[PDB]
């Protein structure tokens, strides 16, 4: 009924797993692939 | 035990598959005809490959201020 | 880094003792010198070398040299022993007993020995290809104990100018034998804090203190509480036995420890422990730790200063224990206004071969800290001093060689050396006072 | 294959797990190696470096492969360079790294994500013990080499030098050791229990392999190499300065105190003890604003352990 937010732990870890994925896609890449 | 071969770029690599100890789930390197005469053709060509005895090839650096071979200056 | 232990009158042959028995079993080898360990595994995930010039024999000689002037003491050592000894490395002053209990004797014997005393430290040197420091154990107020860690002291401190030598000095409750023991610990302190590297002060009466809860009561004799003095050398070292990652060094030690010249005397304390040890968490043991229960110093003291604080926790630590326990460490140590309080605290391991270990779901560790009260250790023996040696027997008639070429050599050797603590003392205490650094540091 | 030994070995070679043993002995034989390469040096001349390295490796057991697999060589890039080139870090000392040819089938689970993740953290523990290991020499000389004996410059050169640099100086060895046992103990050991507990009787291949990269990422997503990595910059540089300003002019100000030099009397010496002042005020002014800006980054995480217990070492009583 109202203008509510998502979880906040589920935000939390997302943003540090997004992180995590960032970089090990960065070292992916400079592996080649 | 480990058979390792080192490289100008500095890697140590092992020859080939690292095989399991002697616990398995389930023997000398020593050289034949071929490889003896190669480890000997390696060494003449080896003494022959230092740059100092290079006189048959352009190659050779020849000298610098000499223009010559070093063997031709010694 | 190797280390040579240098054991100093009976008191340091007694301690030494204990000391050799618990290498002997942190590090599986038996009283013969021989690893206990069968040879089926042949990484020991340890490094006795430090301690033991492990041979290529099924050998591991303690880096020691053992003195004395009473050769009975040693070779209760050597006799238990057995094999684990290097006899090469004894000294005994043969050449006369010390005349009574004065530092001066221990002195004289060792000064007139010195050279053989040296040759037989260079020997072990010579079985050390890094070698680091020593570490002397010995009474504070004995004859041959004090004197000889005073020729010791003087005689290794200009040999070698750039090696650590440590003190673990002991220090006998005051009595009535201090009208010539505090010139014993005053005289030959005079000579620790010149030229010693850290020490460490162990209080008998503490261990006593101590003793009478811990130990199999009556039996809770000094000579037998050596087990506590021995707890601490071997926590201490515990880091360089079976090293971590990240203290490796006694400089790195001492790196937080020392916060100027100045020799300081630090306060141990620990708990709780197994010898012939199942604390709860870490968050008690580093919190219990800051309290003179568990202190080796009877400082007394409800609000001392501290200064330079760090404390070992041996086994399975969680992290969270030991971050809610700095958390309020943080908000109840008393430190000056000009130096932020960092504790160190450091994680040690459990010998592989510790017997106990396989049991160990419990930790237990150390504490040493800087102390501005350490020194109320010397108090009764300094307000002795100034009373006795200003102009008693005690002055002159207990002195012998080079104290006693002329009264005139006593008279300010003594004087000079209350002095040198009366100094230690004061800036024990500048220390605590904001003005120490607020006096240099906006000095521009 | 042992392959829980080959780990540990692996771990006291990139983690230096339970090796502070052989990284402070190399890291000694060498101390005073690792002043040159890097400025601006093409420096092809380290053959005795790298020689030093073969001897030290020849003296261990050589059932440890992974030990005499171990090979030194240099990049282009220093690691905050590529730190911030791999983390994007808001954007130049040392090229060094080391490496192993991991041999198949060891190399199927130890990809070479997990080595080059392995040269990064051992490259940052090693940049830390020798910065470390700098202060542990730097008290060394201050405590012991007579300089400590001056007397004979009065309060005016023993407070505000002699007590400032000591002082300085500690603040200093607390800072760096604080943030290495923070690194060590709340960063590297829980990966290493994690993968020995998460190991115990394992069930799948790739589970290991998931951890193992797992908790490399996880370290290298740490906040002390992804947001503080150029305050630490900041003071590395400082604590080189003043551990190489040390022993240096600790020796020229004793043309000033009879007690060593004695010949001397110069204004040059008094013009040593101002600049010894200035040096000395701008120095804890600079070490200082580091470790504001630090406190300062640390207090702005949008909320922490391991970063309570350094700012504990930091601020002001
Ligand atoms: N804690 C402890 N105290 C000791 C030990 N042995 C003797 N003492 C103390 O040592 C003090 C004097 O030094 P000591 O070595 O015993 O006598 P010395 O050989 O004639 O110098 C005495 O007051 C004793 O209380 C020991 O092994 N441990």
């Amino acid at each position: 009924d109202v203008p509510m937010s998502q979880p906040l732990k589920e935000q939390e870890v997302r943003e540090h797993q997004m992180k995590k994925e960032r970089f090990d896609r960065a070292l992916e890449s400079k592996l080649l692939g | 035990q480990f058979d390792l071969i080192r490289l100008n770029n500095g890697t140590i690599e092992l020859n080939g598959i690292l095989t399991p100890k002697a616990e398995v789930l389930t023997i000398e390197k020593t050289l034949n005809i071929d490889e003896l005469e190669s480890v000997h053709n390696t060494f003449l060509t080896n003494i022959l490959s230092h740059k100092l005895f290079a006189t048959n090839t352009s190659e050779i650096s020849v000298g610098d201020y000499s223009g010559q071979p070093y063997p031709t200056s010694l | 880094g190797e280390i040579i232990t240098l054991q100093a009158g009976q008191c340091g042959n007694h301690v030494g003792k204990f000391l050799w028995s618990q290498l002997a079993k942190e590090h599986a080898i038996g009283t013969d010198g021989l690893s206990q360990l069968p040879d089926s595994s042949t990484e020991r995930d340890d490094d006795t070398k430090p301690f033991f010039r492990e041979n290529s024999r099924n050998k591991f000689t303690p880096r020691a040299i053992m003195m004395d002037s009473e050769p009975s003491v040693i070779a209760d050592v050597e006799n238990t022993f057995r094999g684990f000894f290097d006899p090469r490395n004894t000294w005994v002053a043969s050449d006369g007993a010390s005349a009574g209990n004065s530092w001066a004797n221990g002195y004289d014997i060792g000064t007139r020995n010195q050279d053989d005393i040296l040759n037989k430290i260079d020997k072990e040197i010579d079985s050390t290809d890094n070698f680091e420091g020593f570490q002397l154990l010995h009474s504070v107020a004995g004859g041959t104990g004090s004197g000889l860690g005073s020729n010791l002291l003087e005689a290794l401190c200009d040999r070698y100018p750039k090696k650590i030598l440590t003190t673990y000095s002991v220090f006998p409750a005051r009595s009535s034998e201090v009208v010539v023991q505090s010139y014993n610990t005053i005289l030959a302190l005079r000579r620790l804090i010149e030229d010693s590297d850290a020490t460490v002060v162990f209080d008998n009466a503490s261990l006593l203190n101590i003793s009478g809860k811990v130990f199999r009561n009556p039996n809770i004799d000094l000579q037998h509480t050596n087990q506590l003095i021995s707890t601490i050398i071997s926590s201490v070292t515990n880091s360089i036995r079976f090293p971590s990652y990240m203290y490796s060094s006694m400089s790195s030690i001492y790196s937080t420890l020392i916060p100027s010249p100045e020799l300081h005397f630090l306060s141990p304390s620990f708990t709780p422990f197994t010898s012939d040890h199942k604390g709860h968490s870490s968050y008690d043991v580093m919190l219990d730790l800051l309290d003179p229960s568990n202190s080796l110093v009877s400082t007394a003291m409800n609000n001392p200063t501290y200064f330079n604080v760090y404390n070992t926790i041996i086994g399975n630590v969680e992290p969270r224990q030991i971050s809610r326990a700095m958390t309020k460490l943080q908000q109840r140590i008393k430190f000056p206004s000009w130096s932020s309080s960092a504790m160190h605290v450091n994680i040690g391991r459990r010998s592989p071969y510790l017997p106990l270990q396989p049991n160990e779901n419990e930790v237990s560790g150390m504490m040493l800290s800087n102390m501005s009260t350490v020194v109320n250790v010397f108090e009764n023996a300094c307000n002795t001093f100034d009373k006795v040696f200003a102009k008693g027997a005690f002055l002159n008639n207990y002195n012998v060689g080079d104290l006693f070429q002329s009264m005139q050599n006593v008279q300010d050797e003594f004087a000079e050396s209350r002095e040198v603590v009366q100094s230690l003392m004061e800036d024990y205490v500048a220390a605590e006072q904001d003005s120490y650094l607020d006096d240099v540091l906006v000095d521009d | 294959y042992d392959l829980i030994n080959v780990l540990k070995h692996l771990q006291q070679i990139f983690l230096g797990y339970q090796s502070g043993h052989n990284v402070l002995k190399f890291l000694t034989k060498n101390m005073g190696e690792l002043t040159k390469h890097y400025r601006n040096d093409n420096n092809a001349n380290y053959d005795k470096l790298l020689q030093n390295f073969e001897l030290e490796r020849q003296s261990e057991n050589p059932n440890n492969l992974m030990r005499q697999l171990l090979m030194i060589q240099f990049d282009t890039e220093t690691l905050p360079q590529v730190l911030s080139h791999y983390l994007q870090i808001y954007p130049a000392i040392y090229h060094l790294k080391f490496d192993i040819n991991i041999p198949y089938p060891l190399n199927i689970i130890i990809s070479r994500t997990c080595m080059i993740k392995y040269q990064i953290i051992l490259r940052y523990q090693l940049v830390l013990q020798y910065h470390s290991r700098l202060l542990d020499e730097t008290w060394m000389d201050l405590n012991k080499t007579p300089s400590w004996k001056y007397r004979g410059y009065s309060h005016t050169v023993k407070r505000r030098i002699v007590r400032a640099t000591r002082v300085l100086h500690a603040k200093m060895n607390h800072f760096i050791k604080t943030i290495m046992e923070y690194f060590n103990q709340n960063v590297i050991d829980k990966e290493v229990y994690s993968l020995e507990k998460c190991y115990r009787n394992p069930t799948l291949a790739v589970a290991i392999q998931n951890e193992l990269e797992g908790g490399l990422t996880n370290i290298m997503t740490n906040r002390c190499l992804s947001d503080l990595i150029p305050l630490q910059l900041q003071i590395f540089d400082i604590v080189y300065k003043f551990c190489k300003f040390i022993k240096s002019m600790r020796a020229k100000l004793c043309q000033l105190d009879p007690v060593l030099y004695e010949g001397y009397q110069e204004d040059a010496a008094l013009e040593l003890i101002q600049k010894l002042i200035e040096y000395i005020s701008n120095a804890s002014s600079i070490f200082r604003k580091c470790l504001i800006n630090f406190t300062q980054e640390l207090s702005t995480e949008k909320f922490a352990a391991g970063i309570e217990r350094v700012l504990y070492s930091i601020v002001p009583p």
